[PDB]
DNA sequence: TTTTCAACATATATTAGTAATACTTTTTCTGAAATGACTCCATGGCCAAGT
DNA sequence: ACTTGGCCATGGAGTCATTTTATCTTGTGACAGAAAAAGTATTACTAATATATGTTGAAAA
């Protein structure tokens, strides 16, 4: 069920969630009882529904519980940060820098400029100048401000 | 022979298949240019005429 | 129904005040033939320890 | 004393590369992205106008 298997697979996530390691397999490590399509319907929809969270890295893909203010934030926002953002918040504590992104999204300059400016406006990222030389603008959440020195 | 066909065809018909041909080819390889932006727009062409 | 008016509104360049905001430009500031060589190999020879 | 191994130097050898290949004709033919500076456009005023534009519409034909 979307609120029942929602719910007790929330529950996994908000109690250990197997850590930021958790993989599908570890699912079923916990949950083995839900059918293949069962758990990844549910699966799709919740993260439609912003309530799993994916984090690709390593083998198969991470998952967490959402804080659900994430959630309804990036459903706020729009197509491109949505990844953009998602992959931005993803950088961690060193943040990720600009150009580097049209490489790794597949979009302009021009298209990742004003959405990076309402971000700025929505005060989740800040411009962060770092010992490496002032021509990056490297951008992390502005939740944080860690780096080496 | 000669009288119909002409003496130089080579050049004319080529020419003549061009305009009335290869056109409505070169167009139909690219007839839609469309930029990464805006996900509404296109330019689509259609026919070719000298 | 059309055409008339006409009227009715509305920019329209002028001139300063503003002040404030915004918005673009500018000006820097750096992420075929035939010899030449060239290496690649193979032996000579020399120096040595076991004999 | 006398044979072997290893070793280093040298000689070939099959490896790759540079410059010629005729006269006399005689027409012809700089990256971007960003920063900051600097500067202007607005947005209120009256406000005299005279076009324009329209619309509409009302009134006349």
């Amino acid at each position: 069920q979307l609120s029942d298997n929602a719910k007790t697979l929330h529950s996994q996530m908000m109690s250990k969630g197997i850590g930021a390691l958790f993989t599908q397999q570890e699912l079923q490590k916990q949950m083995g009882i839900g059918s293949l399509t069962d758990l990844m319907s549910i699966v799709q929809e919740l993260l439609d529904k912003n309530l799993i969270k994916l984090v690709k890295q390593n083998d198969e893909l991470k998952f967490q519980g959402v804080l659900e203010s994430e959630a309804q934030k990036k459903a706020t926002m729009s197509a491109e940060e949505a990844l953009v953002y998602s992959y931005i918040e993803a950088s961690g504590r060193e943040g990720i820098w600009s150009k580097t992104i049209k490489a790794r999204t597949n979009l302009h300059q021009h298209v990742v400029l004003k959405c990076l400016k309402s971000l700025e406006s929505q005060r989740y990222v800040k411009s962060v100048k770092s010992v490496k030389f002032p021509t990056r603008k490297i951008y992390m959440l502005y939740s944080l401000q860690p780096s080496v020195d | 022979f000669l009288k119909v066909k002409g003496l130089v065809k080579q050049h004319l018909d080529s020419f003549n298949y061009f305009v009335d041909t290869d056109l409505k080819k070169i167009i139909k390889a690219n007839q839609l240019i469309l930029s990464d932006v805006d996900p509404e727009f296109y330019l689509k062409y259609v026919d070719i005429r000298v």
